[PDB]
């Protein structure tokens, strides 16, 4: 069966710059190669067919070239919406096979995170549970640290974090940090604070609120 | 209109089997082939097999253990994939795709998330995330909703029935004690809220549930 | 000049063939005769006996389909050839 090699697995480019994805077939497949785009949580979408044929609905920005064993998918002037995984697929011989995929990463300007802290809802408290949620939104680079403090004392237990993939809207990243406690544990504490430490600042960005 | 319709999710206990469906619409030709592709989280696309509805013949990827059996109903324009004796290795998103006999997948279904686990189904609890009384608002305000205690994946979160897309971030779910939890973020001009309503819609395919939660300022 | 009778018969065999050709050939690892458009160009150089080897079958049935296109094609061009000689 035909092996499709896509290397590098990750490609980093600056905004508006031209980028080229590589696809090499283990044997000659003429121009029987097709390219698909798959955004985070989305289904694959056909971009180019038979190595270089345009698909209606796809931005002119996208183009393909090559024949034989080496193929290229190019994007003229990359923009945020192009952030996604790209796969090649061959139909020269049975069975059809897919390349392992290349992720497009965009290197934009640094951006400090927008921090928001939210007290648990009354609806949740009514169930004997209390979740304190903190959003660290639209920052770059993605490297970032979050710290929790209850009544001035760092807290670690009950904290779960989640990081999004690079956003196809503005090339930034976001992170959520959730401190879950029982209604009781929550009732015997005054202030809850979330602190974000990011490259954009020598000092942490802090948001707090008192249960009263 | 949606050319290929697939159910959102299927929970299967280890060892049991499940039959996935793919309802097709739009032009149909005797030369159409319906393909199935498997994709594990964080991984690539794997071809499973294909079937030609007009004749009923199916072919399968020889490189992998055969878990699927493909069939098709011409009268209902529906293709089916029977997966049997599943294990956690079979947990993944399964897409169906249509090829006009010319080599490329013109269109794909939204995919069916299959989870192989002994755990039981559980609808999510949706809680509001409104700023505290001491939070200073800028020209923009950030709101959200907490979706926890659901199983299995996935859940789809939209704002104002989908009319609100810009300024929305839905974080990947985290698994703890056989239950998932995630939050979704939305940012709108500070002046528009609460004057203009903001509601999140949470759909959980596995439990056939969809609930709404209006986000209003704290008391 | 009932030659058009073969033109009819063959053009069908070309299509018939190209459909089965892809159906018989798929599933067989390495076969390239696996999409209608091309299979159709195959069926022509085959029925016209030109056989370039750019494409061809490797599965017992694909080969059964072949043998049938060839013949019918040889037959077709024969009658269509014979006819052209009479009225000329
Ligand atoms: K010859
Ligand atoms: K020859
Ligand atoms: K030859
Ligand atoms: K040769």
């Amino acid at each position: 069966d035909i092996l499709l090699t896509q290397s590098p697995a990750i490609l980093s480019v600056s905004p508006g710059e031209r980028v080229s994805f590589s696809c090499r077939a283990s044997q000659s497949i003429g121009t029987d190669i097709h390219w698909y785009q798959q955004r985070t949580n989305g289904s694959p979408r056909l971009l180019i067919k038979y190595a270089s044929e345009s698909i209606s609905g796809i931005p002119s920005r996208f183009s393909g070239s090559g024949s034989g064993t080496d193929f290229t998918l190019s994007i003229n002037s990359v923009e945020s919406e192009d952030i996604a995984n790209y796969y090649c697929q061959q139909s020269n011989r049975w069975p059809f096979t897919f390349g392992s995929g290349t992720k497009l990463e965009i290197k934009r300007a640094d951006a400090a995170p927008t921090v928001s802290i939210f007290p648990p809802s009354s609806e949740q408290l009514t169930s004997g549970g209390a979740s304190v949620v903190c959003f660290l939104n639209n920052f770059y680079p993605k490297d970032i640290n979050v710290k929790w403090k209850i009544d001035g004392s760092e807290r670690q237990n009950g904290v779960l974090n989640s990081w999004t993939d690079q956003d196809s809207k503005d090339s930034t990243y976001s992170m959520s940090s959730t401190l879950t406690l029982t209604k009781d544990e929550y009732e015997r504490h005054n202030s809850y604070t979330c602190e974000a430490t990011h490259k954009t600042s020598t000092s942490p960005i802090v948001k707090s609120f008192n249960r009263n | 209109q949606v050319q290929l319709q697939q159910p959102g999710a299927e929970l299967v206990k280890p060892g049991a089997s499940v039959k996935l469906s793919c309802k097709a619409s739009g032009y149909t030709f005797t030369s159409d082939w319906i393909h199935w592709v498997k994709q594990r989280p964080g991984h690539g696309l794997e071809w499973i097999g294909e079937i030609i509805p007009s004749y009923g013949r199916a072919n399968y990827n020889e490189k992998i253990q055969k878990k699927a059996t493909l069939t098709a109903d011409k009268s209902s324009s529906t293709a089916f994939m029977q997966l049997s004796s599943l294990t956690s290795e079979d947990s993944a998103v399964y897409y169906c795709a249509r090829e006009r006999g010319d080599g490329y997948f013109a269109v794909w279904g939204a995919g069916t998330t299959v989870t192989v686990s002994s755990a039981k189904t559980t609808p999510p609890s949706v809680y509001p995330l409104a700023p505290g009384s001491a939070a200073q608002t800028n020209s923009m305000v950030t709101l959200g909703c907490l979706v926890k205690g659901y199983f299995p994946e996935p859940v789809t979160v939209t704002w104002n029935s989908g009319s609100l897309s810009s300024g929305v971030h839905t974080f990947p779910a985290v698994l703890q004690s056989d239950l998932y939890t995630l939050s979704s973020s939305v940012t709108v001009p500070s002046s528009s809220w609460p004057s203009e309503t903001v509601t999140c819609n949470v759909a959980h395919p596995a439990s056939s549930t969809k609930v709404d939660k209006k986000i209003v300022p704290r008391d | 000049r009932a030659a058009g009778a073969a033109t009819v018969l063959l053009v069908i065999v070309l299509l018939a063939g190209s459909y089965l050709a892809v159906l018989a050939e798929r599933g067989a690892p390495g076969a390239q005769l696996i999409t209608y458009p091309r299979a159709l160009w195959w069926s022509v150089e085959t029925a016209t006996t030109v056989g370039y080897g750019d494409l061809y079958p490797v599965t017992l049935w694909g080969r059964c389909v072949a043998v049938v296109v060839m013949v019918a094609g040889i037959t077709s061009f024969g009658l269509v050839t014979a006819a052209l000689a009479t009225w000329f």
